[PDB]
RNA sequence: UUUUUUUUUUUUUU
RNA sequence: CUAAAGAUAGCGUGAAAGCUCAAAAA
RNA sequence: AUGUUUGCUUGGAAGCUGUAGUCAUUAAAAA
């Protein structure tokens, strides 16, 4: 920021250790590309020297994994299978370029 | 409590033309000021569009004040009077402004403190500047301190910033101790 | 649902703790930044006033006269113009600053050390200068009498503001009585909780009481009125009630050279 | 020289000091860069063509830090081009504005391409046709008006520069290998080729077009 | 390619060619005849003449494409708090009230929406307030002393009715002055 | 490597020659040209004015 | 006025496609994730919409590679980790402006898509 | 008829109220007053409050500064006299 | 910097 | 890719559309 | 970018012929 002490959120400030895992044939994969690619960047290098990261490419049909190790030594394990901002704009759009309406149940309102 | 102060009246009484008298000391006023540079002679008229510029730039929300009025009598010769059958009619009214007082000001405090990147506002101040017979400058006193400024801070933990990282590269590569 | 979500909310404890951190290694000078416990003496070094020497000189030179008076013999010393004027307009756009009397000066001079305060400043009325000015000793259980400035910082956070209302800091100083070590540091006027009423709101002295040094060595003026000593305004433009002019005004068109008033002043057919 | 001004003598000249801070054309330049800077030697790679510009400009001109050059010359599908094998020039300094003069780059497209503009023509009955060969060049400026004769021009610029018209006759392109010649060209052309803002007949030069008016 | 962007406002289920809607199709030179139909057969599952159905046309270089959706948050918020008209001088004075059991289901109801997809439904509910309160509409817990009827005699068929009343006694007790 | 190893500057020396070259029709002079082996990729060496001809 | 005759030309100006194939992580590896931000950026699909850009990421230890082929049929093939994107274009702009050269020529450079 | 609050569609009936304990437990959170820009700014800027500062607090302070920078530079930007700016923002 | 130059311009920042 | 984007600072139109700037990234 | 062509004047008013207001986006398989 310009008029400020401290920097905005970053979860990459508070990370020892970092490592994601994806099979090249499984679908919905871009998610884990995107994220190694970005990773595994200069600036991210320059900025958190600190960091060690780690990425592998599986050879077995497997959902893509990370797994992360904190500052303080708390480990977690996450799964990412998902779409993009990219793809999720095109499935949007081709379901509005569609224009049904109909009652769907979100409409409706709550109850037990 | 506040109150609205009436102001001076004109007096009809024919006085002498001597001289201005320089001032005593820096006359201090908090927020937003205008001063003049220079002893010169302002008249009622000037002083009162001033004000009518002063209040139509700045609007029907904001407050200002006056520091000088129009009390000085002045003699002029009337067209049709010979070499000397004594002293004019008065003509006008003026008032002895010298050097360093204070003609309008605006005690508005500037609220953003943590912003000193940005200068005052003086556009009232330069829409009559023109207009006066005499040079002025823009002021503007607070309260701010140096002490009380998060420019240090932030300086100071910019500082803080790179040397720890200046620290964490020199120990990644291992070229020297630890310790 | 996101990763990083969780990721954030699991590290915000330790982003915590960095903050935290950095406001009490600020505070470790001492030894909040807008607290009352924090010192505002200044330390400065100084030259002889050599014999058959004129201000003038010494002026020219680039050097700021001064001399040292009470409570000791008379002291004549020099302060650099650069240091001197730095402390004095504190201001990018300010004239002399009202600090700038309410400090403890520790000027050096050969092998000896002045605690002391000025009191007495020529300065030149547009340019920024400073001609002479005088300092006075302080000592240790003696009454000082000390005009320490107001801050109203925390302008933002006033409702009344918010709302459009005008506000204004009708004492810029309160006087003290100083008899520690020390001088209290600025007084900081708390705004953030001043409501609009419709014939006018202010605030006392007796709120701001709760600022003075615990151990009772500053004191204000007995002169004063906690109860009704008004520091602050808030109030709406253009609904004043109209007030007559004061019996102690003088006007400014009719004083002499000399400094007194002018004949006609003492007229009959003088009105104000 | 030695006389002072009423303004500044009796004024003090003030006015300077009496500008508001609004209203302005630009935002006020960042003070961002303070004490901190750390500098470093840059390098550049560039054609064997620079080689042109000789001593007298990378040595002789006097600039406020070194500016070293140096050649390495080599001797003599897919263009698979490697970091070896070939020549080029070496540019190095510390500062990296040196590293980006416009005269460096026009050493290698003086010599390796030159430079190019272009002028579309429109109007109802515009045209640009050709005489029976080079060099002659008509235009015809609208229904009933005679042609232009161009011929000077090109006389004067022969050899340095060429025009092309396409078969439509609607494009003026001009091709040359000094860029002040070709631009001089191209407004000396578009000077009598300038389009009326009311009838819109004429030419102009892309990426500039002339707003439209009407009589009230 | 696109040429751009156009919005329109058209009945849900009942639409035919009219100035309105000429408007916008004039000079892009799509046929109303085509148009008509194919927005009706989109819309069956709609009432007919009441609702007021926001519709973007993406006009193509050719070709066309337009897309439906719901109406407008004040479209809502004036019906629930069955007011024909909003506020003048907003943040001075108040005309309706809706509490948050409302604003709620008004969120919910409007969820189905291409903008919204994604979106929590705390952040179109604070939306939602922000809206009413840029219209001068008071939320609170319950309804208050202030507003304990809420104009709920008054049915709400007539809300044209009584907006053209209004417009037209706004203008005729100024005009006299 | 190549360029973080060797003189930054003007030479006067170099300089004076450089103009009676100039001055004694010389075209074909190379100005810090570098010169090697004929089966060789990359050259260690600058020479100060080389001439091919 | 000041009227802008010669404009530089875009890196990709008159391609026809481009295809990137690198290994994350590798040294000098800024290149490769340079010019697949640049490829698939806005302004770029905008202005030149027929173009066919891919990226590739192996899985091993290799050298960065980078290929483009123009509209003139041109073809060149470069290494990530010994050039720049500058640098690069240096060595191509002769085709790239010769392609640039005949389509002014032939058409206005003030069409459009 | 036509005199639904909650229904749009055709042949279907309208959306009826509930018990407060059926709704959203944060649904009857939002009519407090947000912490405003100087109030937030006293806890991370001096340091007033920061041992009890929120991960919420930040985002919302961390916005509104980008807020008033933007405000800020089109204030001085600005030309027109058309009525688009606060007066508050003016005494800068 | 180019005879480009009646109020019209290009190149290079010297 | 990530991040950020004033109820809207400067152009534009007939009610529109469209562009640019601030902010963000580099 | 989006709610949103938010509101009142106005035959009509989109960020950009007047004026009032001037906040909303990251959140429920958190306990």
């Amino acid at each position: 920021m310009r008029n400020a002490i401290f920097p905005r959120i970053d979860f990459l400030r508070y990370l020892k250790k970092i490592h994601v895992s994806y099979c090249p044939t499984r679908p919905k994969t871009e998610i884990a590309k995107q994220l190694i690619m970005r990773v595994t960047s200069e600036s991210v290098k320059k900025k958190f020297p600190h960091l060690q990261a780690s990425w592998e490419m599986l050879a077995y049909d497997a959902p893509a994994t990370v797994e992360v190790e904190l500052l303080d030594g708390r480990r977690v394990r996450r799964i990412i299978d998902g779409y993009s901002k990219a793809e999720k704009k095109k499935i949007v759009d081709d379901w509005r370029f569609t224009a049904n309406m109909e009652p769907w149940p979100e409409v409706l309102g709550p109850q037990p | 409590p506040p109150f609205r102060f009436k102001a001076p009246q004109e007096v009809r009484i024919k006085v002498p033309i001597g001289r201005i008298p320089p001032a005593v000391g820096p006359e201090i006023r908090l927020g937003k000021s205008i001063v003049a540079v220079a002893p010169h002679r302002v008249t009622a008229e000037q002083l009162e569009d001033a004000r009518r510029v002063l209040r139509r730039v700045l609007g029907r929300s904001k407050e200002v004040h006056q520091n000088v009025h129009a009390t000085y009598a002045v003699t002029r010769k009337p067209e049709g009077t010979k070499m000397g059958q004594g002293k004019g009619s008065i003509d006008r009214f003026v008032a002895r402004v010298p050097a360093g007082r204070i003609l309008f000001h605006i005690p508005q405090i500037n609220p953003f403190h943590p912003f000193p990147e940005v200068e005052p506002n003086f556009a009232a101040f330069k829409a009559i500047a023109p207009r006066l017979p005499v040079p002025v400058v823009f002021r503007e006193q607070n309260n701010f301190f140096q002490m009380h400024s998060v420019k240090d801070l932030i300086r100071k933990r910019q500082a803080e910033e790179r040397e720890n990282r200046e620290k964490t590269a020199r120990d990644k590569l291992g070229g020297f101790h630890t310790d | 649902k996101n990763f990083k979500t969780d990721l954030i909310r699991m590290q915000w404890p330790a982003m915590r703790d960095e903050m935290v951190r950095f406001f009490q290694s600020q505070n470790a000078i001492a030894f909040g930044v807008l607290g009352a416990g924090r010192s505002s003496a200044v330390d400065v070094a100084c030259k002889p006033w050599k014999r058959f020497v004129r201000k003038e000189d010494i002026q020219r030179a680039g050097y700021v006269p001064c001399i040292v008076e009470k409570y000791g013999i008379e002291r004549r010393l020099a302060i650099h113009r650069d240091t001197l004027e730095a402390l004095a307009f504190d201001e990018q756009h300010g004239h002399l600053s009202y600090l700038f009397q309410a400090r403890l000066f520790r000027l050096r001079i050969g092998n000896w050390i002045e605690e002391c305060i000025p009191t007495f400043v020529q300065a030149d009325p547009v340019a920024r200068r400073l001609y002479f000015v005088k300092f006075e000793r302080h000592v240790a259980g003696k009454i000082s009498e000390v005009d320490i400035p107001t801050t109203m910082v925390g302008l933002l956070a006033c409702p009344a503001y918010q709302r459009g209302y005008h506000v204004e800091l009708v004492m810029p100083t309160i006087r003290c009585q100083c008899v520690g070590a020390e001088i209290p540091p600025p007084f900081f006027v708390d705004v953030s909780r001043l409501h609009y009423s419709p014939p006018y709101t202010a605030i006392t002295l007796q709120d701001l009481q709760h600022l003075l040094p615990a151990d009772g060595s500053a004191r204000f003026h007995p002169s004063y009125d906690a109860a009704t000593q008004e520091v602050a305004w808030a109030y709406e433009v253009g609904s004043l009630p109209d007030a007559p002019l004061p019996a102690d005004y003088v006007d400014p068109n009719f004083v002499d050279r000399k400094g007194q008033k002018m004949d006609v002043c003492f007229r009959n057919h003088f009105p104000n | 020289g030695g006389s002072y001004g009423y303004d500044a003598f009796f004024r003090g000249a003030a006015e300077v000091l009496n500008g508001s801070n609004i209203q302005l054309p630009h935002l006020p330049e960042n003070e961002e860069q303070k004490e901190g800077k750390v500098y470093q030697l840059h390098s550049v790679r560039f054609p064997p063509q620079v080689r042109r510009l000789g001593a007298n400009y990378f040595f002789r001109r006097q600039r406020a830090v070194p500016l070293t050059y140096y050649h390495h010359l080599v001797e003599a599908g897919v263009h698979a081009q490697t970091g070896r094998g070939q020549a080029l020039c070496f540019v190095a300094s510390a500062n990296p504005g040196y590293l980006q003069s416009k005269e460096l780059e026009n050493a290698v497209f003086e010599s390796t391409r030159g430079f190019a503009c272009q002028l579309i023509l429109e109007g109802r009955g515009v045209k640009a046709y050709f005489d029976p060969e080079w060099p002659n060049l008509m235009v015809r400026l609208g229904v009933g008006v005679k042609p232009l004769a161009l011929r000077r021009l090109a006389e004067q610029y022969a050899t340095r520069a060429k025009i092309f018209v396409d078969k439509r006759g609607l494009l003026l392109t001009v091709h040359g290998y000094d860029k002040c010649a070709v631009g001089t060209l191209a407004m000396s052309l578009f000077n009598h080729l300038q389009a009326n803002p009311y009838t819109m007949k004429g030419a102009h030069v892309a990426m500039h077009p002339i707003k439209k008016k009407v009589t009230r | 390619s696109v040429v751009g962007r156009f919005r329109l406002i058209v009945p849900a289920a009942t639409a035919k060619p009219s100035p309105a809607i000429g408007q916008t199709l004039g000079p892009l030179g799509i046929n109303m005849m085509q148009f008509c139909k194919e927005f009706n057969a989109r819309t069956a599952n709609v009432r007919p003449e009441v609702p007021l159905q926001v519709t973007i046309v993406p006009l193509t270089d050719r070709s066309y494409k337009f897309s439906i959706r719901a109406p407008s948050n004040i479209w809502f918020l004036l019906r629930t708090a069955r007011c024909p008209m909003g506020s003048e001088s907003p943040g001075h004075q108040s005309v309706g009230n809706v509490t948050l059991k409302e604003i709620y289901h008004i969120a919910r109801c409007k969820s189905m929406d291409w903008p919204l997809i994604g979106m929590s439904l705390r952040g179109i509910c604070r939306s939602l307030i922000g809206t009413a309160r840029a219209s001068g509409i008071e939320i609170s817990k319950e309804i208050l002393p202030a507003y304990h009827k809420r104009d709920y005699t008054d049915v709400q068929a007539l809300d044209s009715m009584r907006k053209d009343m209004r417009q037209r006694k706004k203008a005729a007790k100024r005009a006299a002055t | 490597i190549l360029i973080n190893a060797q003189p930054q500057g003007n030479e006067l020396l170099q300089l004076d020659v450089d103009a009676a070259l100039k001055r004694l029709h010389i075209t074909d002079a190379l100005i810090n040209c570098s010169a090697g082996r004929q089966w060789d990729e990359q050259h260690c060496w600058f020479a100060g004015h080389l001439v091919r001809s | 006025p000041k009227y802008d005759l010669f404009k530089p030309l875009d890196f990709l100006a008159c391609v026809k496609s481009v295809h990137v194939a690198y290994h994350p992580g590798r040294p000098r590896s800024e290149v490769c994730r340079q010019l697949i931000h640049h490829m698939k950026s806005d302004s770029v699909r905008k202005r030149f919409p027929s173009l066919q850009a891919s990226y590739q990421l192996l899985g091993y230890n290799a050298p960065s590679t980078i290929k483009i082929e123009l509209i003139n049929g041109k073809k060149h093939e470069f290494q990530a980790e010994h050039f720049s994107l500058r640098e690069m274009q240096m060595r191509f702009d002769t085709d790239q402006f010769e392609a640039y050269l005949e389509y002014m020529k032939s058409q206005s450079v003030e069409a459009k898509p | 008829g036509a005199d639904h609050v909650f229904n749009i569609f055709k042949d279907l009936p309208d959306h009826k109220i509930l018990e407060d304990k059926h709704y959203p437990a944060w649904l009857f959170t939002l009519d407090k007053p947000e912490k405003t820009y100087g109030e937030l700014a006293m806890t991370f800027l001096y340091g007033v409050g920061i041992e009890n500062a929120t991960l919420d607090e930040y985002l919302r302070f961390t916005r509104l500064h980008t807020k008033n920078l933007i405000k800020l530079n089109n204030m001085r930007l600005k030309k027109s006299k058309r009525s688009s700016v606060k007066p508050l923002f003016w005494d800068a």
